[PDB]
């Protein structure tokens, strides 16, 4: 899980 | 009303649907291996009911997909357990159907 | 004919119309932004799901923001009165109101502004759609138990  | 001939006028802005992937001031989460938790959950809702619901009815269920069915697992603390509401913002005018006759 | 409803847009043009698909994965170095892995699932889905729509989908990959400006600006003049619909999906980093191209950002506004009702005729009236899948700032959710 990563963040834009 | 004054002015009848106002039908004969659109606003610019009108027939516009944006769907955002979260809501507004928030990161939005995208999965290395499986894609954005959103556009999976779009994809999937579309598949399952373009042929049988109304386009906000089908936002409103990616909505709900994203709400319960994800969460961050991260090994840093502060980006860790968290959770995400994508944002449906509308300036259409009419129902939106895929499917038609 | 029998008494007739307008509630819903006319889908039955015969064409259901664009599906571009802006799937930015690897950004300029010089910008810092990471590389958006997994995003390519994301437009492979999208493609497909849209392709079963009917839509004539276009897949656009690794677009600057010059690219991403002269694209939409390109799109919005070509001849849509076949057309039932607009569809553009943005997949990118972004900041509120603001998605990425790889060397810079736009404004989402300058994005939508080639289609409102009075800069694109021929979909006046018709439903024009953008999916964004980007960061809208850097709130986090830290939810609540049900």
């Amino acid at each position: 899980d990563e963040v834009d | 009303v004054d002015d009848d001939m106002a039908c004969h006028k659109i606003p610019v802005e009108a027939d516009f649907l944006y769907a955002y992937s979260t809501a507004p001031g928030y990161y939005s989460w995208r999965n290395s291996k499986d894609g954005s938790w959103f556009i999976q959950s779009l994809c999937a809702m579309l598949k399952q009911y373009a042929d049988k619901l109304e386009f906000m009815h089908i936002l409103t269920r990616v909505n709900r997909k994203v709400a319960t069915e994800f969460e961050s697992f991260s090994f840093d603390a502060t980006f860790h357990a968290k959770k995400q509401i994508p944002c449906i913002v509308s300036m259409l005018t009419k129902e939106l159907y895929f499917y038609h006759h | 004919s029998g008494i007739s409803l307008d509630n819903s847009y006319k889908m039955d043009y015969p064409e259901m119309g664009l599906c571009i698909i802006i799937n930015n994965k690897n950004f300029h170095k010089s910008t810092g932004m990471t590389s958006r892995s997994g995003t390519d699932v994301d437009a492979a889905n999208l493609r497909e799901t849209f392709r079963n729509l009917k839509y004539e989908v276009r897949n656009k990959n690794d677009l600057t923001r010059e690219e991403i400006v002269e694209l939409m600006r390109d799109v919005s003049k070509e001849d849509h009165s076949k057309r039932s619909s607009f569809v553009c999906v943005l997949l990118s980093h972004g900041e509120e109101g603001i998605i990425f191209g790889t060397n810079g950002p736009v404004d989402l506004k300058k994005i939508t502004n080639f289609f409102r009702g009075d800069r694109c005729r021929y979909l006046t009236g018709k439903p024009k759609l953008f999916i964004i899948q980007a960061c809208r700032g850097t709130e986090l959710d830290c939810g609540i138990e049900t």
